[PDB]
């Protein structure tokens, strides 16, 4: 799966995954969201919704018909997932590269932080920490390497 | 593969925005140095990400020629450009791109001031330091934060007094580093305003101040470590444990003698096998 749900360079770089690229470009600009969440897929999300509600930060959800109650449950701006089902969706009210320059653009529209979740494994821990490093965004949570993007803010 | 490196260097060139940064990100991973003064001409493309790709790929090639025309990406209109400046030029690490830095630590962009920070901290020029403590007063926390752990890494006695002050703060993370810091300086003055923030509200304020404690080494902190044993949280305790390894000695050796006679739960536990080594 590889799906977004809502309720210029830039234009240039969402092309590459156009008039749906632009759409799904208004996405990241109307709310602008200043979390994004990462986690495998249930306890794991009510605590990084709170978790990231701690700093009041309105936010996004990445993971791999729940995903629409995740709306209300949690208010989240945005969820996207990771065939081809999603006109079920669509229709209950819901719409050489670097794709890990998405952060980039998140951070121009006003993404702070990334918060992961539980269950993440070692592989995807150290993926979101390289991006925060490298993005210069805010990444949340034993010991000193907590901090590590701060400690090294350069790589 | 020398065939390759040369397209993506024509690359440079082409019509598409895309291929433009594409190019210049390839250019960035391979890590040639004959792509260096191409790139140097693509900070000045007209598409920002095109430029924010040059600047990063010359950071990473590391080559000390893009020093100065990053210098220059560092007053770019867009705040992306500036940050990938100054961290391109933290990676390169040239005494040269640091009055630039300093300069930067006033740019509006919250996350410029704060990456200016930390390639200072990177370059270790002791230059920084002045700056770098105004800066601990910046209206955004995680700027605050950024120069702390820049001081502490830069290790400089002046900074020790406003990192004292900056234990102080409303926010929970620049305590969190300031008191890291004071740590890593390891300045005795530290030892009394950190046995405070062993009692803070936040407990990553409580665990950096032990841990800090246990770095510095002084002996006035036994006591109140002892305590800090009996703390709510875990990784608080066992950091307190560490911390009174760390600060050796039989002050430390008799407290822990009391501690497994009158001792019960985890503070028993470090006692009895602190004696069980030394």
């Amino acid at each position: 799966a590889f799906l977004i749900v809502k309720g210029p360079s830039a234009i240039a770089f969402l092309k590459q995954f156009h008039e749906k690229a632009e759409r799904f470009f208004e996405l990241l600009v109307r709310e602008g969201v200043e979390a994004i969440i990462i986690a495998r897929g249930e306890r794991e999300i009510e605590q990084a919704a709170k978790l990231a509600r701690e700093k009041g930060f309105e936010a996004l959800a990445f993971l791999a018909d729940d995903i629409i109650e995740y709306f209300e449950r949690y208010g989240f701006k945005a969820v996207i997932v990771a065939k081809q089902a999603a006109q079920k969706i669509e229709e209950k009210g819901f719409k050489n590269h670097n794709i890990n320059d998405i952060f980039e653009l998140l951070q121009r529209q006003g993404l702070r932080a990334i918060i992961a979740a539980t269950g993440l494994s070692e592989r995807e821990l150290s993926w979101a920490q390289r991006a925060a490093q490298q993005y210069g965004l805010d990444i949340i949570f034993e010991q000193d390497n907590r901090f590590k993007h701060f400690l090294e803010p350069i790589r | 593969d020398p065939e390759k490196v040369e397209m993506y260097i024509k690359n440079l060139q082409d019509d598409s925005t895309t291929v433009r940064f594409n190019a210049a990100y390839a250019l960035g991973k391979i890590g040639d140095e004959r792509a260096v003064e191409p790139l140097i001409k693509a900070l000045k493309d007209e598409d920002w990400l095109v430029r924010f790709s040059a600047a990063r790929a010359l950071g990473e090639i590391g080559d000390e020629r893009a020093v100065e025309p990053l210098i220059k990406a560092l007053k770019d209109e867009d705040s992306s450009v500036r940050f990938s400046a100054a961290y391109a030029l933290g990676k390169i690490g040239d005494e040269r791109a640091v009055e630039p830095l300093i300069k930067a630590l006033k740019d509006e962009d919250p996350r410029v001031r704060r990456i200016a920070a930390g390639a200072l901290g990177e370059i270790g020029d002791e230059r920084a330091v002045e700056p770098l403590i105004k800066a601990l007063k910046d209206e955004d926390p995680y700027v605050r934060m950024a120069a702390a752990y820049a001081l502490g890494k830069i290790g400089d006695e002046r900074a020790v007094e406003p990192l004292i002050k900056a234990l102080k703060d409303e926010d929970g993370y620049v305590r969190r580093a300031a008191a890291y810091a004071l740590g890593k300086i390891g300045d005795e003055r530290a030892v009394e305003p950190l046995i405070k923030a062993l009692k803070d509200e936040d407990e990553n304020v409580r665990l950096a101040a032990a841990q800090a404690l246990g770095k510095i080494g002084d002996e006035r902190a036994v006591e109140p470590l002892i305590k800090a044993l009996k703390d709510e949280d875990r990784y608080v305790r066992l950091t307190a444990a560490r911390a009174l390894g760390k600060i050796g000695g039989e002050r430390v050796r008799a407290a822990m003698e009391k501690l497994a006679e009158t001792g019960t739960g985890f503070a028993r536990k470090v006692a009895v096998n602190y004696l069980e080594t030394h």
